């Protein structure tokens, strides 16, 4: 009655319900998946192409906020596209400050608790988007947060955010992850994407990929376009038995 | 994130004259746990029940009757965080008037500027008022002073008061047993009887915290002193 | 840093403080002026007398300047507020130009004070309206009202607070150039025009009256009860010449 | 330099149970005299007193600011500040201005109220306070004034011989100044009466 | 937000009135009884003490009477949190004029100052206003004694004779029946304290412990301040009674 | 007023209900409850035992990131209850105010210090309207010199206290009784005996057998006033010894 | 209802309802049509008279030698992020003495209109605006929303029956590619034609052009300079 | 009710209320009309006199600007002062800046940029709480030649060859459409404007009922006196 109206209210039960109501805006937003390989991350974006008049890479949910780390994003894209330019600037800030790389389970930290600072008040609005960053390194290894609208930050060893992640971590539950290398999880990344896709819910989509690891000299890139055409290929044929 | 609270009072006059948030914060008060300060000839007496929930509970870590200056002390009875806000402020409050005066600060000038905050609380924007009244003790120019601050911000010097719950029949115990020319051991004895008298279960020298303030300073008694004169009570 | 927009437009094109500014200034004893031909006259009504009050307290017409003054209808600690704002106004002009104000000028500061109190964030607007009336330096007689929301005019009788409207229709089929021709008849026009209003006879009237290069003067009771002996003479022999 | 501009001397001694406070009357600016009247004793209690020595618009500016707080003070607490809190407060006011200081070095006489106790005391320009038990010096001629009060001060005077002491040693010490003098005032306080007198001064 | 919480302390209603500034007059009307009378020697503060019982300390200078400066005093009515808080800004406005002028400042001055203090809260900020009414004795050079009363409105006037609080209609109604102008002395002006406060207090008998009296008279060009003791008031109500008593005798 | 009386915004602001009572700081302390966890802390003689409940519902979680045990300095520990955000923020915030405390005083924050700090910082949000309480309760476990271990536990509400043992979370009443039954009959608590007597208490209140990856364990104690946490080995090693007894 | 007034207030359905009410503050306005081939970029917008004797509303803004701007929705907030935008594109020339490129330009909008999304006493931006630039990538069109969403384009429309538009645009956007400047001008106005009602015809008078390209700054034209591109349009197909 | 929304709402329709209501309120103005011809722009204001005892010479419904640009307001004129405020200041600093005349539509421009800076939140104290309440016509000469500018609280600025606004501004602008042509003399718009404010004008139209202003290539801004305005006004 009147409690789900401000992140600084509390309802009788103990729940922050405008949080609740960002983390809808997410789940209605398309699926993106990361997965945590031996030697590095690789993010699958399923971006919906909403109008045929849109160009290629238009709307891009991938970002490369530090050297090492790239980011997915699920939600409201401008939001996401704020949280991006917060986690720049963080990751240069530490640089600058400490004069070296920020580990990524500290850039998601940071990250994170700048979103949780959005569900307290009722001066501003919980973002409305989650988001996960991908890293690699020799000394840290490979890395995959997770950090959602109420600023939770968890690590995984993979990960799905958007319409459909049950039926994403249902596909992914059947991966060896652990022992897999960057090349055969970037087929296995878009085999998952085009299955969890509805074709008649959603008409057309892009497959958008990238990847972090001792491939790239652990720099988050865009996939190879050969490899990209591989991958395509290849879940297209999983698609058809 | 945005770190600008609100502008607007948030108590305000009611139709009928009255601001019932502070009567709001009164009643807040009045659930509070017993506290009586009694006034001696030699010396100020404040005890309270600290009557925990539970055995797991360590008495020793918080108090509730506190030294404000080595002459002032202090007792609450209602919401125990705001306790420590005006404790801290009190606190404050007594050093910044040692360091312009280099006098300790007298009792009435202590009550009247942590008064003025609990005003200050009552007229703001965007807080509400504090929900304890506090008893202050001190001893000033070989006399003994005893104060209440309630919520509002209004003081009052008293003689013999009680505090939280039952203090109407605390108070009516207090004034059919108060008599001037007492000494602190009687007040120490009468004050521990108006406890005795809302107390429910056994009272234990760990069951109530009593303060004195006389000559000497405002000290709190240990649980020792406390058994000893339960022993005689 | 109260930053709430207290007056704001409401869905008929109404700013709905504004108004209730004004139904504030309604509420207020009556004020007249009228402007002469060597002299300006203000008479305010007193809607009731204490009789243990200090008059010199409650005055309703207050001097800005030397050659300015105003009386006010509404609410009287705005009215002071304002007032104050125009004294130091009126000396500033006087230094930063070196002659003193012109009655519209301190008007037009007044009018646009009201104004920026009925478009700024986190205060009301004033609740009064004022007469100013003066002299300029070519010594013309000059009257003007201001009112809560901001305009302003120039008049050459008006009459403002509660039963306006009356003292308004009375004086449109009263003021006269012949109405005016000497001091007394003007002042006789505003006590007139104030009776047509108030209560036990003149008994309740606060006159004071600015005349060409001479500061602000006040009527002592003996000259207003003079001055109403002296209309209720021309009533009764009008009566009884032409009936 | 600057606490030179304007000259002036001021002193304060303890008797049995009394004060006294002297001052010169002299208002000058460098070399040329203005007045012979310049208040620097002002009262601030029934038995208190401050003098001022320094520059002239500082001494003004202390003593009006002084009698702001202490009004302040005496209205908040139902009582008359002792000589000692005074002494606090005048220091409080000048150490707020370490850095852009009152060109003006306080002294203040005066008996506890409720105890009649002689007190005296002086403060630098910064509100460093130093309470004697004998004599406080302030002013142009401190030299001078210190020479005269340690050849003559006695302890326990009633407050004629306290008078007498006072006076000889403003006189001669200040007779030994350029720039102060033009006249010596001195207050006498007791707990039952205040004397103030103006002594027969050199007027060179 | 902001918005749905805010009370809107400081904007018109609909009729052109301010309702927060009502309900402090309300505040005011429920508080205890102050009055005011001016004689030709003198002014005098005549206010009913709430703070009854028989626990209470006695009190230091006076419950509802506060000094201002050398010349100036003033009783309450209302809020007392909010009452100290405007007799601190009051010594302070006083103490500032005096550190300007070098002169005590005028009655009226001060009166007027501490109003524009209650407009402004009146006006801007969203805050509550004080839910205060003072009445003010003192003397100045200009007008000699004075009387003044202000509202939590920020409005004030000079009276003869004036009461705020409890019952101050009746008691307004006894000084215009009683109050005679250019006559009074302050002993007839405490002679008509008593039978005032003996009227407005109904409930209660007047005793000296339910009222405090305060007087502001001038001796060799000083202002002399003075609470009265308890055995000035006892003397003063059994005065009362005696007249009382006779009156009835002679009807 | 009348019970559960409520007037105004009483529900949606910290202000007073005509009770005298702030619904928004009970509602925070349902928000402890919301997260479904719960933590149990008991004081040794010469050890203080930290035991937290730790859920990993999917293996696509890594383990070693879900984590309510954080070391506050060196030597303190804590275990936070509730909403995961609002407590990794009381983390950082105590974090900050120890090692301010150093640098300012030059010594290390006793543990009483440090809850009190943090009972101070939420009772502002138990007073100012424009911001919600955290919805999380903290446990802050340490070793002091003239003292010994030190327990100490601070709620939504500012109020801070220290504990011969205490729980928070959803069966922290069970648990505090049990807790109670135990600390009745007063005996000498060796380390071994204390971890025991917690692992006991969370596994009787949550009614189930733990395994070394269920549970999560911290320890101070006099010999070693470092926070450390317990790898899986020692839980074990700890869970086999409470089985076969 | 409870949640559509504050831009801070998330509806229980995961949306924010005056976001979408500054969305219909775009579709309210007049249509415009941005498209690009490979080395130009054409703005066409329909102009509307508010009489019969007013001049018709600005449309087409300039922004820098190489950016050009059509606006719909509230013009006051159009005029706000056009002075933004140039004064970015100087702040760029000024420090780097190079052209800003536009996608920068565009991620730099984005920035700017977000923030007024989530804080308290607030709105979005009324204004969706159809950028034409040309730099190093060559030319783009780009497409600027409320919500602070942008997105690169082969062509768009935007404003009141801008779907016609759209669909003559989905219909030849395989030929604008290779199209020379009057074959693609004519492309865009034959998009902007399909947005009018029966009665009305593209006019010199209700038709503006901004062309950038690589030899050739941004270039207004607007009633006089329009006609040889008006001249040789076929008549409506109906 | 009125306190319900924030100043800055979007209505479902996408319209900001309160520019809505503004505009609502400019329709219970005075009607003024402004015609652009080539040999000037004429401006001419009802000034709605309510009682006899007023002074009509203190209405000023037009004001000069500059030497070449006069403004016709209407709806609430005590908000239109301190835009025309704006307006004055905005040709004295170009003047300053540039030692040229600003144009008409550059001038209307700086003017329409304050109409939407308004707000409650993250705003300097003191800053406008609400939109103005005016509508604004700016004629001027510069070198482009006569222009006539409508201005409305929206921030909309549009140049015009006739417009009325006020009250009566809908059926004075189909009187407007009928009698303008582009070839029209400035004694036929100031005859055309006379007849329609008196067509509209709910009192009689004399002298002292109306305002009148031309700006002219050559002559400055021209208030037409009362004998001239009867000399126009005696055959109407």
């Amino acid at each position: 009655t009147g409690y789900d109206l401000s992140a600084s209210t509390f309802s009788p039960d103990g729940r922050v319900f405008q949080v609740e109501y960002a983390m809808k805006a997410v789940e209605n937003s398309s699926t993106a998946i990361g997965i945590r390989c031996k030697d590095g991350v690789v993010f699958g974006v399923e971006k919906l192409v909403l109008s045929k008049l849109y160009e290629e890479g238009s709307n891009k949910r991938l970002f490369n906020v530090d050297r090492h780390v790239g980011m997915a994003v699920a939600g409201l894209l401008a939001d996401a596209r704020s949280l991006a330019d917060i986690a720049r600037e963080e990751a240069s800030n530490f640089r600058s400050n400490f004069g070296y790389n920020i580990p990524l389970k500290h850039l998601a930290d940071r990250v994170a608790m700048y979103v949780h600072a959005y569900t307290l008040y009722s001066a501003v609005r919980p973002f409305g988007c989650s988001f996960m960053l991908g890293s690699y390194s020799v000394n840290d290894g490979a890395q995959l947060y997770m950090i959602d609208p109420s600023g939770v930050s968890y690590g995984y060893w993979g990960c799905a955010i958007g319409k459909a992640r049950q039926a994403a971590k249902t596909e992914i539950e059947k991966l060896q992850m652990k022992e897999m290398t960057c090349r055969d999880v970037v087929k296995e990344v878009a085999k998952i994407i085009y299955i969890v896709h509805d074709e008649v819910k959603d008409k057309a989509f892009e497959l958008e990929l990238s990847w972090v690891g001792e491939i790239t000299n652990g720099r988050h890139e865009i996939v190879p376009k050969d490899v990209r055409e591989e991958a395509e290929k290849y879940a297209k044929e999983s698609l058809k038995e | 994130m945005a770190e600008r609270g609100y502008s607007f009072s948030l108590t305000t006059f009611s139709p009928s004259g009255k601001l019932v948030q502070i009567e709001y914060a009164l009643a807040a008060v009045a659930g509070g746990a017993p506290s009586v300060g009694i006034k001696a000839a030699n010396g100020v007496v404040l005890a309270t029940e600290k009557k925990q929930k539970s055995i797991l509970y360590d008495e020793r870590s918080v108090h509730k009757v506190e030294p404000i200056t080595k002459h002032i002390g202090l007792v609450y009875s209602g919401m125990g965080p705001d306790y420590r806000v005006l404790v801290h402020r009190a606190r404050k409050l007594a050093q910044q008037y040692y360091l312009v005066y280099q006098e300790p600060i007298p009792t009435a000038q202590l009550v009247q500027r942590v008064a003025s905050v609990m005003q200050e609380y009552t007229q703001s924007g965007g807080v509400r008022p504090f929900g304890v009244s506090l008893l202050i003790c001190g001893w000033n120019e070989g006399r003994p002073y005893l104060f209440q601050s309630d919520p509002s911000g209004a003081y009052f010097a008293w003689k013999a008061t009680a505090m939280g719950k039952n203090y109407v029949n605390g108070k009516t115990f207090l004034e059919k047993r108060y008599n001037e020319d007492l000494e602190l051991e009687d007040a120490i004895h009468t004050a521990i009887l108006t406890l005795k008298e809302s107390f429910e279960g056994q009272m234990t020298e760990d069951n109530i915290e009593v303060g004195i303030c006389n000559e000497a300073g405002f000290r709190r008694l240990t649980p020792t002193e406390v058994k000893d004169y339960l022993a005689a009570i | 840093s109260y930053d709430r927009a207290i007056t704001v437009f409401s869905p008929d094109g109404h700013l709905f403080q504004v108004e209730y500014a004004q139904e504030a200034v309604k509420k207020g004893s009556t004020a007249v002026g009228v402007r002469g031909k060597d002299i300006v006259v203000l008479g305010v009504e007193k809607k009731s007398v204490a009789k243990l009050q200090d008059e010199r307290t409650v005055r309703k017409i207050c001097a800005l300047d030397d050659n300015v003054c105003m009386a006010f209808a509404g609410l009287t600690a705005d009215a002071r507020i304002v007032i104050n704002r125009a004294r130091v106004e009126c000396q500033s002009h006087r230094l930063t130009v070196e002659d003193p104000v012109t009655v519209e000028y301190i008007t037009r500061y007044i009018a646009s004070l009201k104004q920026r109190y009925t478009q700024s964030n986190g205060r009301r607007p004033f609740g009064i309206s004022a007469l100013i009336v003066g002299f300029d330096f070519d010594g013309t007689p000059r009257l003007y009202q201001t009112d809560p929301s901001g305009t302003y005019h120039a008049w050459k009788a008006n009459a403002i607070g509660r039963g306006a409207k009356s003292v308004r229709e009375f004086l449109e089929k009263n003021y006269t150039d012949e109405a005016i021709e000497t001091d007394d008849l003007t002042i006789k026009l505003v006590i007139k025009a104030l009776l047509e209003v108030v209560q036990s006879g003149g008994k309740n009237i606060e006159l004071a009256v600015m005349r060409r290069d001479q500061p602000l003067k006040i009527l002592n009771p003996e000259e207003i009860e003079k001055y109403v002996a002296e209309i209720e003479k021309e009533k009764e022999e009008n009566e009884k010449k032409k009936q | 330099s600057i606490m030179s501009y304007n000259g002036g001397a001021v002193m304060a001694m303890k008797g049995k149970n009394c004060v006294a406070i002297a001052a010169d009357r002299r208002f000058g600016i460098q070399a040329q005299m203005v007045t012979t009247d310049f208040q620097k004793i002002f009262p601030m209690g029934d038995r208190l007193y401050i003098g001022l020595a320094g520059l002239a618009t500082d001494v003004q500016t202390v003593a009006q600011r002084l009698k702001f707080r202490l009004n302040l003070y005496e209205l908040k607490e139902g009582r008359q500040i002792k000589p000692y809190t005074l002494m606090s407060m005048v220091a409080n006011l000048l150490y707020e201005k370490r850095f852009g200081p009152y060109y003006t070095e306080p002294v203040i006489a005066g008996l506890d109220p409720k105890t009649f106790k002689p007190f005296i005391c002086s403060l630098d320009l910064i509100g460093c306070p130093m309470v004697t038990d004998d004599f406080v010096v302030s002013g142009t001629c401190t030299e001078q004034m210190y020479g005269m009060c340690e050849s003559l001060w006695e302890p326990n005077m009633d407050p004629e011989h306290l008078f007498e002491t006072i006076s000889q040693a403003m006189l001669n010490a200040v007779d030994r100044d350029a720039v102060s003098g033009m006249g010596v005032i001195v207050h006498i306080i007791e707990k039952d009466k205040i004397t103030t007198r103006t002594l027969k001064a050199r007027m060179d | 937000m902001s918005r749905r919480y805010d009370s809107r302390t400081t904007i018109f209603s609909p009729e052109g009135r301010l309702y927060q500034v009502e309900y402090a007059m309300e505040a005011i009307g429920h508080a205890g009884t102050c009055l005011g009378i001016l004689a030709n020697d003198g002014v005098l503060l005549a206010a009913e003490r709430r703070n009854i019982h028989k626990l209470l300390d006695e009190v230091f200078f006076s419950e509802k009477i506060y000094k201002l400066n050398e010349d100036m005093a003033c009783s309450v009515a209302g809020i007392t949190s909010d009452a100290n808080v405007l007799t601190n800004e009051l010594r302070l406005i006083a103490q500032r004029y005096l550190l300007q002028y070098q002169e005590p400042i005028p009655c009226e001055q001060l009166v007027t100052a501490l109003c524009d203090i209650k407009q402004a809260y009146t006006q801007f900020g969203g805050k509550r206003p004080f839910g205060v009414s003072l009445l003010y004795i003192g003397w100045d050079k200009h007008y000699g004694f004075q009387l003044y009363q202000s509202d939590p409105s920020g409005n004030y006037g000079g009276w003869k004779a004036t009461c705020i609080g409890n019952n101050s209609a009746a008691a307004v109604s006894m000084l215009k029946q009683d109050y005679k102008e250019g006559e009074m002395t302050l002993k007839s002006a405490l002679a008509l304290a008593i039978k005032v406060l003996n009227k407005t207090m109904d409930v209660s008998k007047l005793s000296a412990e339910k009222v405090e009296i305060a007087t502001l008279t001038r001796e060799n060009g000083k202002t002399v301040i003075r609470v009265l003791k308890q055995k000035e008031v006892e003397q003063l109500i059994k005065k009362h009674e005696e007249e009382e008593a006779k009156a009835e005798r002679e009807k | 007023m009348s019970r559960g009386s409520s007037a105004g915004f009483d529900r949606h602001i910290t202000i007073f209900s005509p009770e005298g009572r702030l619904y928004q700081v009970e509602y925070a302390f349902k928000a402890i409850n919301q997260g479904g966890l719960t933590s149990v802390a008991v004081r040794g003689k010469d050890c203080a035992v930290i035991v937290t409940q730790k859920k990993v519902p999917d293996k696509l979680l890594d383990s070693s990131t879900v984590t309510h045990l954080f070391k506050i300095t060196e030597n303190i520990g804590c275990v936070m209850t509730g909403m995961t955000a609002d407590s990794r923020s009381q983390v950082q915030r105590a974090r900050y105010e120890a090692a301010n405390w150093k640098y300012k005083y030059g010594y290390e924050i006793p543990v009483d210090m440090l809850c009190k700090r943090i009972a101070d910082i939420s009772q502002v949000y138990t007073q100012n309207a424009e911001m919600r309480p955290l919805g999380c309760c903290m446990i802050l476990i340490g070793i002091d010199e003239e003292q010994g271990p030190q327990v100490y536990k601070c709620d939504p509400a500012g109020y801070y206290c220290g504990f011969k043992a205490t729980a928070a979370g959803v069966k922290q009443t069970e648990s505090t009784s049990f807790l109670e039954k135990k600390v009745k009959k007063k005996f000498d608590w060796t380390f071994e005996q204390t971890v025991e007597t917690a692992i006991t208490c969370l596994s009787t209140v949550l009614s189930i057998d733990f395994k070394p990856s269920e549970i999560e364990v911290g320890v101070v104690t006099v010999e070693n006033p470092k926070f450390r946490i317990l790898t899986e080995a020692e839980i074990d090693a700890h869970l086999v010894a409470l089985a076969e007894r | 209802n409870q949640y559509d007034n504050d831009v801070t207030v998330w509806s229980p359905q995961g949306r924010i309802h005056q976001i979408e009410y500054a969305m219909e503050a775009v579709k309210q306005g007049s249509a415009t049509v941005g498209l690009k081939s490979k080395t130009h970029a054409v703005l066409v917008a329909l102009k509307r008279a508010q009489s019969e004797l007013a001049a018709h509303q600005k449309k087409i803004l300039h922004v820098d030698n190489h950016i050009g701007i059509s606006i719909a929705g509230l013009t006051a907030d159009a005029r706000l992020l056009c002075n933004f935008m140039r004064q970015e594109c100087l702040d760029s020339r000024f420090v780097f003495d190079r052209p800003l490129p536009v996608s920068r330009l565009v991620s730099l909008i984005g920035s700017k209109t977000q923030i007024p999304t989530q804080r308290y006493g607030r709105r979005p931006y009324g204004v969706g605006l159809l950028i034409a630039g040309y730099d190093d990538m060559g030319p783009h069109i780009f497409q600027t929303c409320p919500s602070a969403n942008y997105f690169d384009c082969r062509a768009m429309s935007i404003g009141a029956r801008s779907q016609s538009a759209r669909t003559y645009l989905e219909r030849h956007m395989s030929e604008f590619m290779e199209c020379n400047l009057n074959e693609l001008v004519k492309h865009g106005l034959r998009a902007l034609r399909e947005t009018l009602p029966a009665e009305q015809d593209l006019t010199t008078k209700n038709v503006s052009i901004g062309i950038v390209g690589k030899d050739l700054e941004f270039t207004i034209y607007d009633d006089d300079d329009v006609s040889p591109f008006l001249e040789g349009l076929e008549e409506r197909p109906q | 009710s009125e306190y319900d929304r924030g100043v800055n709402t979007f209505s479902p329709e996408g319209r900001l209320f309160q520019v809505e209501y503004a505009i609502e309120a400019i329709k219970l103005g005075s009607t003024a009309i402004g015609i652009q011809t080539s040999e000037g722009v004429c401006l001419a204001v009802e000034k709605r006199i309510t009682s006899p005892l007023m002074e009509p010479s203190s209405i000023e419904k037009i004001v000069e600007i500059d030497a070449h640009i006069g403004c016709a307001m209407s709806g609430l004129i005590a908000d239109a002062k301190t835009l025309i405020d704006k307006a004055r200041v905005e040709t004295q600093n170009h003047w300053f800046t540039y030692n040229e005349t600003m144009t008409v539509e550059s001038v209307t421009q700086a003017v329409s940029n304050l109409a939407l800076q308004f707000g409650e939140e993250d705003a300097d104290p003191g800053a406008m709480s609400r939109p103005f309440g005016v509508a604004l016509l700016f004629g001027g000469v510069d070198e482009k030649g006569p222009q006539l500018f409508h201005m409305d609280p929206s921030g909309t600025f549009v140049q015009c060859d006739a417009r009325a606004i006020g009250s009566a501004s809908e059926g004075a602008q189909s009187s407007l459409q009928e009698v303008y042509h582009k070839s029209m003399t400035l004694k036929e718009a100031i005859k055309s404007s006379l007849i329609i404010l008196k067509q509209v004008m709910e009192e009689k139209l004399n002298a002292t009922n109306i305002e009148l202003a031309t700006v002219q290539p050559g002559q400055n801004f021209h208030m037409f006196t009362k004998e001239e305005l009867e000399e126009v006004i005696k055959d109407i």
